[PDB]
């Protein structure tokens, strides 16, 4: 077929065995890929069974996948999809990974991950060759150590091999590093050292299969595709579009750091106790000046070179290394711990990123800590040390009670909503108040309360992936911001930043590559629309710990519902029963009846009636 | 007479480089039949490879079916895909072991300065960075020696760059 | 509506810049009086310094004798060197140290970008060092961040380079 | 005044005084700037005494001066002038400080400094403030430490002070180090720490003076000039021109380190035993990626970029910080002492940065007592270790005993040309024919036995800066290439690398400044001709310890008479017959009598009719 190879691997770790499985053309057009295509399989092959699911045990499915534009619009990005440690429901996650496009000229399109391997291993993919293969040598390995070994071993034995045909470029290589090792419930899947897919707890997912590392190389052409004139004319266009964004090629997020905060007064600032400061230490010109060893950095065949590189040459973090950081890592990191200078928010980035947790979640449990040491709910005694607020050394002494979950890192290594359950049950207080969650994933630095930035009253409230800013709702349901537009990116998979085309422009060059005739219309009416019901089912359903019901979890955490106390819009809130309004009001408008559930007349015009199974499974847990 | 200049510390990796080439020489985005190849051996440290135009032609000289030419107007090499029958010389007898022979392909690549106007280079300066320049004098024997190993171009750059931490 | 972006690690020391803007201004070389000056307080370590068009104006809203304003059209500082009395208030009202009084001339000299065509920019940009860029859109608040004292800005860049060693 | 402010500094180390002198447009006229001035200065102050005058004595003058281009034309040098340690003549020494720019915004052209301090002082120029200071803190300090201290100190005393109006650009220095400090004979002057006043031996001027440090500060404009929209139109053609020279801005000298050997074999290779290698480790391709960490990186005003950073951050020489290296310290700090490695030859050319030592003449010294080691001259008894080629280690330790003149150190402090006849005396043995040298100046590392580098037959031998191969003669006297016009650049003062537009066009750009109509004729006719033969006179009055015969020392060292033995052009070197014939035809076309004596006819028209009596001590002391 054009654009896909329509096959995906099938790794059975539990039983050691590889197989090819074809991926139909109806399956392709009813799901496209990524996000929507991880969605499909893991409801067809546990959604009857879903709420029994360990997201941590030998059942669950990671899905490595890919989708028609994954090889030739710009920017790269490989998709990830598989139950939540986090909220039980799916997360399509995404990472600046060259993987797919590997996979992709050595002639698959995903990987599905099954079972559980009796010990550590790697799974290596070469052209025609996939092997598992003994990983104990590196068990334990962060991400830069796991490059000058595992990586380099795995390329100079490629070089051997092909001798004869030239030097290969080097493998594409995912990985985990101690905190999926030892299955932190917020655990990322990481990527080059600094790339991540970051929601969801996948990291803790690949940890619990025994999975290292996936590396893939591969040498042939991508899939032909349908038109290709069209295909070289839009890229020429999108090139010189993407060329011109001038700020964000030279300094990327990190400017974020400090224009969140005082310009949007939306940054989490000690736990989301303020949301607006002016400290300008933070500015992207102090991290360049400071920090910055590389500003240009790009992943595979992206115009926009976002990325940057952080490298400490001095003081006690001499040798950290990061990307700007990443704005999400500056505000949980660092303004959300009450961290403000570069240098040591630049060493606590590089920690997330060498352990391998997400830095959104794991910040998030860290500020919500120290708001429990500041009220005296957790003691120094609980903790071992004092935790207050902008002690860097105190943190990241935090982070490693966390992955080896010793005292009381056993408790936050399950993440800020299970935790704060437990620390509720064991103190006898509501800390569940001070927990900043939706679904059970921590909300993302962009605040509801100010509306000076894209997220406002229910961006978190009614989405299938909760706290996760990157994929917000938005009214109206349907146009071209929320849900389903951003369901689009993560199945085409295609990296948020390098769609300045627009929405229709990047469906058209889809069609150009695949041959099919999606319109937005279609995607934003059936195909965005199924892969949205089908995640509002599954989390729904839920896990085999957690349940959510719309009823009182389709809401912002309580801290959303307080004033701001500084800033200035010092004073606003959103009002409880105006969310609650548009809540009903996002039901209606995509297809969900009153109680929140997917009507399930729409499931069969989207055709997926197969799900009213699913359906009253919720309503009995409901009713 | 054109050489291209590489300036790897200029190199952002974004491999449009890789995306021009294999689009113009083979019609498909096909990363190992690019005549430009960037090689990222740690994240970071950008090494773009391709040929140099040895004066002497190892690769010309090695090829047992006369594969290889040398084109009179440039400097570049020349491939005869039909009469290549994929059996490495050229890849062996290069400096830097630039000749790429992709997967499924039938016939080596090797750089032909797109006929004396070098697309990755024009891509290289529209994005801004500027890894990769055009001199155009006469050929200084000095040229020669940067068909090198891209291992080892890396691996000197990261010492570099990290130090003893490396 | 323009900006000038700063990369410090992109300057050569090439101070074309300066040479550029003093002739223009001045119609003579002056290096004190051009209105971007490059600062090189260790050999190699070469910050570019100039206004940033503080929203506020500082330096306007200090000026005792109204000798500054603001073009409706660019947003640059304007000079009126025949009211100015050189008394340094906007010099210590700038949180950048901006605003320079050279030696004999009897009034600031401030940024002007050149009415909206900063030759600077220009300069750097035909030289191939791209130090500076100019970015078009409306202001953003943290611009303002970039006006800071250049010794601080040289004093972070030789610590990111040379380590514990400097 | 057009392109000049018309005065010195006058500064007298002994009784601690400064004053402002007249620069008349009479002088101006006749000798330009830098190097013409100089040596007229020189001649006018000295002259009649020269061969008395102990160039490591109070009565030398050390001269820091502009020409009318210096602060106007792209790129940056500033020219430094005095009687040389080593040949006893004059060199027109130039460096890419900015001290010749902040000099003419303070209103000065120039320093002329007399005397000596009776300790460390450095000077001290802000504007109208001109002050003798205490050095005595900084006193033994490299070029680093210098930057972080003194200069930081002076820049944030300058930011106090002109806190009210601003915060000032950086003051720029120059300075010596330890090699300079303890006079040893080919020390250099600094500036920012990998350029130099490199041949003449100035260092030790600076040194035997007590002045640690010039440091320089002006904020005025430059002085007017005659034609400023033809100065603007030009400039703007002049950097069009200079941006296209690729190579040249991408690697500076650096490619030189392999490709002068490899494709001229003309490069020192084991003090000139060879001057062909093969060896790829010295291409510029890996000292920019293992070492460079700045690779565009330029003087004030330049669009040539020629400079780099070298900065080794791994290995035993970790810290070590170099330009390129430039070519000459690739060669003569590495392939001269059998070292190919850029990790060891930027460490080496480091270590003569930080020590203010001439990299040419250091090597040359380094790779002389290399050969003596080899062929059993010089024992390991009397180094106190094994000196083998490409022992890096081994070359460090000896630096560091020059330096101190400790040991040997104290014999090879002198310089080539000196140590090999002390050496000589004390072995019975004849090591000078191991000395490539030109009247006592270390033959730059372009050899002539090839003929395929731009230095042949008589470029060193008739040459009135010896071995000094960036101001080589040839053969016409005058045209294009040859000592007149490289006098010209060194007087104009501007950067050699900066000079595509061509010799005629750079003339015309000094006119439009100056309001002169000076022609290319006259420069290679009058004014450079009269410049050369007052440097031609002072060196063969000659210091006091060392005087040239031209019958003997017009000519090429006696390795450059050797079959080169390898490479290409194996078997090839000139003949001395025809070196000779060359000789007496250079005299002719240059003024110079048959023995090589300036013409007193030539110096009548000339208008230094005066020298005709330094001429008579002249024919005196070599009866004729
Ligand atoms: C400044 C925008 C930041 C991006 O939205 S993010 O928070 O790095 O995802
Ligand atoms: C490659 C040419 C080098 C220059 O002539 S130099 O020897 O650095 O003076
Ligand atoms: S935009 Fe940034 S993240 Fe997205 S692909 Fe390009 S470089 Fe990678
Ligand atoms: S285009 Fe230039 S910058 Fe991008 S990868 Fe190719 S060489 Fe490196
Ligand atoms: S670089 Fe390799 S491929 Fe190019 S000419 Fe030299 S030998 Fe042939
Ligand atoms: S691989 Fe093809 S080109 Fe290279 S030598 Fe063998 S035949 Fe000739
Ligand atoms: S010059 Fe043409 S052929 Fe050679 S690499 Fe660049 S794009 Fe490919
Ligand atoms: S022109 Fe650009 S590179 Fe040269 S000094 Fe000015 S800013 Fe730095
Ligand atoms: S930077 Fe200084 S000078 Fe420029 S606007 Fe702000 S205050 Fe005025
Ligand atoms: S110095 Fe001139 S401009 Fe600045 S405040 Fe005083 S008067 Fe106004
Ligand atoms: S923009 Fe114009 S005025 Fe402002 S600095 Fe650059 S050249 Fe001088
Ligand atoms: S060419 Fe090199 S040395 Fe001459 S002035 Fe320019 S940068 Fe300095
Ligand atoms: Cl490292
Ligand atoms: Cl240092
Ligand atoms: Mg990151
Ligand atoms: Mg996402
Ligand atoms: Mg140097
Ligand atoms: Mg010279």
């Amino acid at each position: 077929m054009y654009a896909y190879n329509g096959k995906l691997l099938d790794v059975d770790l539990t039983r050691e065995k590889v197989k090819e499985v074809e991926l139909s053309e109806d399956v392709l057009k009813k799901f496209y890929g990524g996000r929507g295509l991880g969605t499909y399989i893991l409801w067809k092959e546990l959604g009857e069974k879903w709420e029994k699911v360990d997201p941590l045990g030998e059942e669950n499915l990671l899905l490595i996948l890919t989708g028609p534009l994954t090889g030739y619009y710009p920017g790269m990005k490989t998709s990830i999809v598989s139950k939540s440690p986090e909220s039980n429901g799916v997360v399509g996650s995404v990472l600046s990974s060259e993987l797919g496009l590997e996979l992709k000229a050595a002639g698959y399109d995903g990987i599905i991950i099954r079972g559980k391997a009796k010990s550590p291993v790697y799974l290596f993919i070469h052209n025609d060759t996939v092997e598992i293969r003994d990983a104990t040598k590196y068990w334990g390995m962060g991400g830069i150590e796991l490059y000058k070994t595992l990586l380099k071993e795995v390329h100079e034995e490629i070089r051997k091999k092909e001798k004869l045909k030239g030097v290969p470029k080097e493998p594409a290589m995912i990985y985990i590093g101690k905190g999926g090792e030892n299955k932190v419930r917020f655990a990322a899947i990481m990527t080059k050292l600094m790339h991540a897919a970051g929601y969801g707890g996948y990291g803790a997912v690949m940890g619990s299969k025994n999975l290292k590392a996936v590396i893939a190389k591969g040498s042939g052409p991508l899939p032909e595709v349908y038109d290709k004139e069209k295909m070289k004319v839009l890229l020429r266009e999108f090139w010189k579009e993407l060329f011109s964004m001038t700020t964000f090629r030279e300094w990327g997020t990190g400017a974020g750091g400090y224009s969140v905060g005082h310009d949007r007064s939306s940054e989490p600032i000690r736990n989301w106790q303020e949301e607006y400061h002016d400290n300008e230490e933070i500015s992207v010109v102090n991290f360049e000046n400071r920090t910055w060893i590389k500003k240009y950095w790009a992943d595979y065949g992206c115009p926009v070179n976002c990325m940057k590189i952080s490298y400490l040459r001095y003081g006690p973090y001499k040798g950290s290394i990061s990307d700007a950081p990443d704005y999400e890592l500056q505000a949980y990191m660092g303004t959300n711990l009450g961290i403000f200078e570069p240098e040591k928010i630049v060493y606590l980035s590089y920690l997330v990123d060498e352990l391998g947790l997400d830095g959104i979640n794991t910040g998030n449990i860290l500020g919500f800590a120290a708001e429990l040491y500041q009220r005296g709910i957790l003691t120094k005694e609980d903790l071992g040390f004092e935790l207050n607020w902008g002690d860097e050394k105190a943190f990241a002494k935090l982070l490693h009670l966390i992955v080896e979950k010793e005292g009381i890192g056993k408790i936050l290594a399950e993440g800020t909503y299970r935790a704060a359950l437990k620390i509720s049950e064991i103190k006898g207080i509501d800390v569940t108040k001070y927990a900043v969650h939706v679904k059970g994933i921590a909300v993302g630095a962009h605040g509801i309360r100010s509306e000076l930035d894209y997220t406002k009253d229910i961006s978190y409230a009614v989405s299938v992936q909760g706290g996760d800013h990157t994929s917000t709702a938005a009214l109206p349901a349907k146009g071209y911001t929320g849900e389903l537009v951003e369901a689009f990116y993560d199945s085409a998979v295609i990296c948020n930043f390098v769609t300045k085309p627009g929405f229709e422009k990047i469906i058209e060059f889809g069609n150009a590559l695949s041959g099919f005739n999606i319109t937005p219309e279609q995607w934003l009416n059936e195909i965005g629309l199924r892969i949205i019901h089908l995640q509002r089912i599954l989390l729904l359903l839920g896990g085999p710990d957690v349940y959510w019901d719309p009823r009182k979890d389709d809401d912002n955490p309580p801290r959303f519902y307080e004033p701001l106390p500084s800033g200035p819009v010092k004073g606003k809130a959103p009002n409880r029963e105006d969310i609650k309004a548009k809540v009903k009001q996002y039901y209606e408008e995509i297809g969900y009846d009153e109680h929140g559930i997917p009507k399930e007349e729409v499931l069969e015009e989207l055709g997926i009636g197969e799900a009213k199974r699913e359906v009253k499974r919720i309503k009995k847990r409901l009713n | 007479a054109i050489w291209i200049l590489i300036t790897p510390d200029k190199c952002s990796g974004c491999r449009l480089c890789e995306v021009t080439c294999s689009l113009e020489h083979e019609g498909i985005i096909w990363p190992e039949a690019s005549r430009i190849r960037v090689f990222e051996l740690f994240p970071g440290i950008n090494v773009p490879h391709t040929c140099v135009q040895c004066p002497d032609y190892p690769c010309v000289n090695a090829c047992p079916t006369n594969a290889l030419s040398v084109d009179e107007k440039t400097g570049a090499v020349v491939v005869n895909e039909e009469k290549c029958i994929t059996c490495g010389a050229c890849v062996l007898a290069c400096p830097g072991k630039v000749p790429r022979i992709p997967a499924g392909k039938g016939s080596v690549v090797i750089c032909d300065l797109c006929g004396g106007n070098p697309k990755c280079v024009e891509i290289c300066h529209e994005a801004g960075h500027d890894a990769l320049k055009i001199v155009t004098g006469n050929y200084r024997p000095i040229y020669r020696t940067f068909a090198k190993d891209p291992q080892e171009k890396s691996l000197d750059i990261a010492r570099k760059v990290f130090g003893e931490d490396f």
